RNA sequence: CAGCUAGUUGGUGGGGUAACGGCCUACCAAGGCAAUGACGUGUAGCUAUGCUGAGAAGUAGAAUAGCCACAAUGGGACUG
RNA sequence: AUUGGGCGUAAAGCAAGCGCAGGCGGAUUGAAAAGUCUGGUGUUAAAGGCAGCUGCUUAACAGUUGUAUGCAUUGGAAAC
């Protein structure tokens, strides 16, 4: 509420999400805003439910035009992060598909990658669980 | 770099050369024309027999052929071993294998073919420089 | 606690009307239970150099953890343009990697692994590489303990 | 009965030859080694029964049948309204 | 050549007993510096790692009597199954026949045990057989053929022999069996299969 | 006639013929349609077990078997299963 | 290697072919391919596969097997 | 160097701009299902590669059983 500064989508949702992340946990950050998308929302919902960051909202203008999300990073009380490195495989033209059985591993199941299969975004074992492959979003570990 | 950049492009291997080309090509009689079958080693007549100086660190009078192969081409080649017995347009064989010393030079007879009588009087490991073992 | 050389330099800086010829050594130091540490330095002799370095390598030692013998989850050492890369090997392939990575796992007490040389070979990077990528290695325990999924997940 | 069928539509170009048209068709495919999708287009020959005019522009269908003549291969089956 | 003339000149370089414990057993004064004339002091101070898996595999493969590319085929074959790669090569190069002759305590010297392999006074599972390499399995019976028993030098090796604990035979009946697989610590300790197993970047 | 006919797939002096079927103008251990057993005439002791089921198929629609094959087909007893199967 | 293609593209009646068909024929038309590579130069039988590699892929298409083409060179047709 | 490289001083950012075709590309709703994933069926000759077994006095080898990989058809999923 009352943001009073004007903000702006980078580009194709993936990638925009990555860099604030990346260089908020470079920076010693916390929050950050972004334009909001359903993908961007899905993804960021998935990433709070498998513990990476703190809380998210989406913001909506006095209308129904413009639509807005903020979110919070994980930190500690000793102020280490709790992303370590992020990568997208997931590319403006480099859409990469690999089916179910391959299916990638981040750092031995240490990290985690979103896989949207036919579902929304949608985490690499409970991926397994469901044997179902698709889109390849991005290493989170 | 850019994926839509190589595909207009696909990138090109480096296609390094041979490194003794003499001994590749060939040619027949009748309709005579180049083959470039890469074979191991040929033979050849030499034509020019003589020394000549090494290069800067060295210093020797290392002797050499002139050698004709089978077919047109003409090579330098170095005559390893105690003397030689190249006789003025007498047959030969040779095999790949650079020297420093000698720029251009670019192969070896090898010693025990035809007329290039081997070394005599060498007992060390006796295989190159073609000598026979002697009698126990 | 084997101490075990890696590779020994001639190295010398002019002087007027001479070289100042003052060689210097490197050294492995690892009590094949977790303690690692290097250190490089110079001396006139053979002796005082070696001397040296083992006391530089010994003074400042830090540790590493082990889980079934081996690295258990591939990391990329980037350091000085000389990337040394580790992956979780199964427990029967053995150790196999170059000079000074051999060196260094091994007296690291550990086991089983993958390695493979990338960029240049001076062995001081290749060490600083390595040592950099093995103490990135982020336990399974500790990523749990700063997560709410701490129990198996 | 086993007779196939191949679901191709197609932008036909022009009508121009007598009482035949060519349809050309945008296939999607991935690429061999670079993994891209990438999208090529080739040229298809059809006649004009009569019962449709494909003039340039118009996205038509196309099936198999047997070889009409030489370089005309396939026919129209279906017809989608125009553009 | 599948022999070696010479079996001190290995022990004394390599620093290792071909036998049991006789090769530098005092005899003629016995010594333990390399042969030739540069014995005096080259103790170490070039020794690389590349030179000492090369030691140890030589301490392996000469004490059996093996060649090269037979040695290799052995690996080859061992990295066939699953388990531990060590043990399991030490366990084939125990399996071998004439090796087991020797646990048999038939035979003076292996050198000698494996000469009866070849002229047939050894037959195995009541099918005469005059191969060394053979690989056994356990629970294979061993007997002399029932032949040429008045060996004069048979008869001094198995009178008096050390039965190791893994194979069990009966010294007048000239009958044994391959009792169970042998553990590391019951055979000589100066043979560390891990640089052995881990110079072979071959395959 | 399309012939089920013997392939010697084997070694030098330890022969090994399959029992296959091929056509007439075919060439010796070429490219065939079915397979069917095999047989090792070195091994005794009744050592040409067979498939028995599409061999059936094969020889109701249209299949000259040769003389080799004869004892392979009667001793398993294809014979006493085919001929009044034939009427 | 920037234009190539004049039975080359389409239709009408007929002939011929085991069969569809510019395959051919009498007539009427001027189209078809081509920067996502036509035409031309050079090289090469293709494939299952051998070798190397960890893998993507590189490499030669050994033995053998499937297919294709040939039987000194260039054409023609009979029997079937 | 798609996975798996670089362009300040080491080879490498065109002298700059206007720019069609190409690639890429804001947010929300609906459909279709071309990409994408998945289930069934057919096929992907045999030999060879891999694993197990048998037989050559044991291996080299031969036989034996299973084994990948893609393609086409059909039935669904709708996240990009």
């Amino acid at each position: 509420i009352t943001t009073t500064k004007p903000i702006k989508a980078h580009f194709d949702p993936v990638a925009d999400l990555l860099t604030k992340i990346n260089n908020a946990r470079k920076a010693k950050l916390m929050t950050v805003t972004t334009i909001a998308s359903k993908l961007k929302i899905a993804i960021l919902e998935i990433l709070v439910k498998e513990g990476y960051l703190a809380n998210f909202q989406v913001l909506e203008n006095k209308s129904k035009t413009k639509r807005i999300v903020t979110f919070n990073l994980k930190y500690t009380q000793r102020r280490i992060p709790s992303i370590n490195g992020v990568k997208q495989i997931s590319k403006p033209g480099l859409r990469i598909y690999r089916p179910f059985e391959k299916l990638p591993l981040v750092l031995n199941g240490l990290g985690i990658a979103i896989i949207s299969t036919s579902d929304g975004v949608m985490t690499d074992k409970v991926a397994r669980l469901k044997k179902i492959g698709g889109e390849i979003l991005a290493y989170v570990w | 770099a850019t994926i839509a950049q190589l595909i207009r492009k696909p990138r090109k291997k480096k296609k390094v050369k041979s490194k003794s080309p003499a001994l590749h090509y060939n040619l027949n009689l009748l309709n005579k024309k180049v083959t470039n079958v890469y074979s191991p080693l040929k033979r050849g007549v030499c034509t020019r027999v003589g020394t000549m100086t090494p290069k800067k660190p060295n210093s020797a009078l290392r002797k050499y052929a002139k050698v004709r192969l089978t077919n047109g081409f003409e090579v330098l080649t170095y005559i390893p071993g105690e003397g030689h017995n190249l006789q003025e347009h007498s047959v030969t064989l040779l095999r790949g294998g650079r020297v420093k010393d000698l720029p251009g030079v670019r192969y070896h007879i090898v010693r025990g073919t035809l007329d290039t009588v081997g070394v005599e009087k060498r007992r060390q490991q006796r295989s190159a420089y073609g000598a026979k073992k002697p009698k126990a | 606690f084997e101490e075990r050389i890696v590779k020994l330099k001639r190295i010398s800086k002019t002087t007027k009307g001479g070289r100042n010829m003052r060689f210097s050594v490197l050294v492995v130091v690892g009590n094949r239970k977790g303690k690692i540490g290097y250190g490089i330095a110079k001396a006139l002799e053979v002796p005082n150099a070696i001397k040296k370095a083992i006391k530089a390598a010994h003074n400042s030692l830090h540790t590493i953890e082990i889980h079934k013998g081996s690295i258990y989850h591939e990391v990329i050492g980037r350091s000085g343009a000389s990337r040394v890369l580790l992956k979780p090997a199964p427990q029967g392939t053995g150790i196999i990697a170059g000079g000074a990575i051999r060196a260094i796992i091994e007296l690291a007490g550990y086991s089983d692994i993958y390695t493979k040389n990338l960029g240049r070979n001076t062995p001081i990077n290749m060490i600083h590489a390595t040592m950099d990528g093995i103490l990135k290695q982020l336990s399974p325990r500790r990523v749990a303990i700063l997560r709410n999924k701490n129990l198996n997940e | 009965k086993r007779n196939q069928r191949k679901v191709l539509i197609g932008i036909v170009k022009s009508t121009k030859n007598a009482k035949t048209a060519t349809v050309q068709v945008e296939s999607r495919f991935k690429h061999p080694l670079y993994h891209k999708s990438v999208v090529r287009h080739k040229k298809y020959q059809a006649h004009n029964e009569g019962e449709v005019l494909a003039k340039d522009g118009d996205k038509v269908q196309i099936v198999e049948t047997r070889p009409l003549s030489a370089t005309k291969r396939f026919r129209i089956a279906k017809i989608i309204e125009r553009a | 050549m599948k022999y070696t003339g010479s079996i001190f000149k290995r022990s004394r370089r390599l620093g290792f007993s071909l036998l049991e414990n006789n090769k530098e057993f005092s005899k003629g004064k016995k010594r333990k510096t390399i042969p030739g004339q540069h014995g005096n002091r080259f103790r170490s101070s070039t020794m690389s790692g590349y030179a000492q898996q090369l030691q140890e595999k030589q301490r392996m493969q000469y004490m059996y009597g093996i060649t090269d590319k037979q040695f290799r085929r052995l690996f080859r074959l061992v990295l066939k199954q699953r388990g531990n790669l060590a043990v399991n090569l030490f366990r084939v190069l125990e399996s071998r026949l004439d090796n087991i002759v020797y646990r048999m305590g038939f035979a003076p010297t292996r050198r000698s045990a494996r000469q009866l392999v070849n002229h047939g006074h050894v037959l195995l599972n009541d099918r005469t057989v005059d191969t060394p390499s053979i690989i056994l399995n356990p629970g294979d019976k061993v007997r002399l053929k029932a032949k040429t028993i008045k060996i004069p030098i048979v008869k001094a090796a198995s009178e008096s022999g050390v039965v190791s604990p893994f194979v069990e035979t009966n010294n007048k009946t000239f009958e044994g069996t391959y009792v169970r697989f042998p553990e590391r610590s019951e055979l000589p300790a100066g043979i560390n299969e891990s640089y052995v197993v881990e110079w072979y970047k071959r395959l | 006639m399309v012939k089920i006919r013997l392939m010697r797939m084997g070694r030098v002096h330890y022969p090994t013929y399959r029992i296959v079927a091929v056509d007439s103008r075919v060439k010796r251990d070429g490219k065939y349609i079915a397979l069917i057993g095999h047989l090792n005439p070195a091994l005794k002791e009744n050592k040409c077990k067979i498939d028995e089921a599409v061999a059936l198929e094969w020889l109701n629609k249209g299949a000259k078997p040769t003389d080799t094959v004869r004892s392979l087909f009667s001793q398993t007893g294809l014979w006493k299963k085919f001929v009044e199967s034939k009427k």
